[PDB]
């Protein structure tokens, strides 16, 4: 299905955009905004491919 | 050597020039030897045989100029170096040498300064080696393997931590020399000279259990940032592990001719037959910026890209695809 499911607490938060970023294969990167993360988005997409990520949260 | 690039190149990381991406090979050119080619997310280096190092690409986090006010190197220049060069690794946005004296340096990851990282080394010349890909370095001497970066699915030890500094042992053999690191961008995969496993790290790709892979002798390991690759020369085959939502599972039709090269990018391979003397140069896998050739859909299959009079070697990186007469 998804190219990759990430951690959340594995992402970059940039405070400037207020977004939590993570590096894409293509040299660009995924982008989850805080807000939509807030309201339940659960997924991040690239600027610059069609790749697209779950992003998630594991207790182990 | 000659050199040809293709693939991602918004950073003029394919040292062209221009900022295009390209879908077919594009002569690429810095009469030195070229040693390697690596690449980082979105810079590219070349190491050539007299210790020279040439860049081009991004430098917004310090990848391969001291100058912050340098946003991109765009077209190949020397890389400012503390001593000739024996050894180059890239990582997501740094650049990480061995040189002459046996001593370790970093770059990038907004490091404007070449650092050295103090890596525990013998001084009685057994080879230095670095290997690197996305948060992770590793430097390789005799039966030990040290590395650094991030630790967050205990790639380089356990339990799990957000980032390592200064290096740790990772693996020490006791017994068998280590040929090389296979690298994704969680993951490892220690190889020893008779090409058998003998440790494997961090978050592994669906299908791999490091147990049951340590029988065959003389494979050759290559990773992507979400799988592993096995090459078995000895019976002309290609096993991969992972999910393979872009094609990146080696396509298993049986191929005619024997392969004699193997390598990989961020999510994509590179295979090199031999059509004996004629040399194919193919792609697999995810191709949507033109790194597997002009068919840009990541269809599964091979992907003829190039042939060749002699046998090239070929170097993959982030969405990125050279190969070296
Ligand atoms: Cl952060
Ligand atoms: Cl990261
Ligand atoms: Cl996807
Ligand atoms: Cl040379
Ligand atoms: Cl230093
Ligand atoms: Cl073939
Ligand atoms: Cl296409
Ligand atoms: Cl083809
Ligand atoms: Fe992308
Ligand atoms: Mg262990």
């Amino acid at each position: 299905s998804t190219y990759d499911e990430i951690e959340i607490e594995d992402m970059t938060f940039e405070p400037e955009n207020q977004m939590f970023t993570y590096p894409c294969p293509c040299g660009d990167r995924f982008q989850i905004y805080l807000d939509d993360m807030f309201e339940g988005e659960k997924v991040a997409v690239c600027p610059s491919c069609s790749l697209m990520i779950d992003v998630v949260h594991h207790h182990h | 050597s000659c050199v040809y690039a293709f693939g991602s190149n918004g950073q003029r990381q394919l040292g062209l020039g221009h900022d295009e991406d390209m879908d077919t090979p594009q002569r690429s050119v810095p009469g030195a030897i070229v040693r390697k080619i690596a690449c980082g997310g979105n810079h590219s280096v070349m190491l050539t045989n007299d210790g020279n190092l040439v860049g081009c690409g991004d430098n917004r986090r310090g990848e391969l100029d001291s100058a912050q006010a340098l946003r991109q190197v765009h077209d190949w220049r020397p890389v400012e170096v503390p001593a000739p060069v024996v050894d180059v690794a890239c990582g997501w946005d740094t650049t990480v040498i061995v040189d002459a004296d046996g001593r370790v340096w970093q770059r990038g990851g907004g490091c404007y300064e070449f650092t050295q990282q103090h890596v525990p080394l013998n001084s009685n010349d057994e080879r230095i080696a670095v290997y690197g890909c996305f948060q992770n370095f590793v430097v390789v001497q005799g039966t030990r393997v040290y590395g650094w970066g991030s630790n967050t699915k205990c790639q380089l030890q356990e339990p799990k931590s957000r980032s390592l500094k200064e290096p740790v042992l990772v693996y020490d053999t006791g017994s068998v020399a280590v040929d090389y690191v296979a690298m994704g961008k969680d993951f490892m995969v220690i190889v020893d000279e008779g090409g058998r496993i003998v440790h494997a790290s961090g978050r592994l790709p669906t299908g791999f259990e490091l147990k049951q892979q340590q029988k065959r002798h003389n494979l050759v390991v290559l990773c992507m940032w979400t799988s592993i690759h096995l090459w078995n020369a000895r019976l002309n085959t290609v096993e991969s592990f992972g999910r393979g939502t872009h094609s990146q599972l080696f396509p298993q039709e049986r191929l005619d001719f024997p392969i004699v090269g193997v390598a990989t990018g961020s999510e994509h391979g590179i295979l090199t037959t031999a059509n004996q003397h004629c040399y194919n140069v193919y792609c697999w896998g995810w191709g949507e910026h033109g790194n597997c050739g002009p068919q840009k859909g990541s269809q599964p299959g091979l992907q003829l890209v190039g042939q060749y009079s002699g046998k090239p070697r070929v170097f993959g990186g982030c969405a990125t695809t050279w190969i070296v007469l």
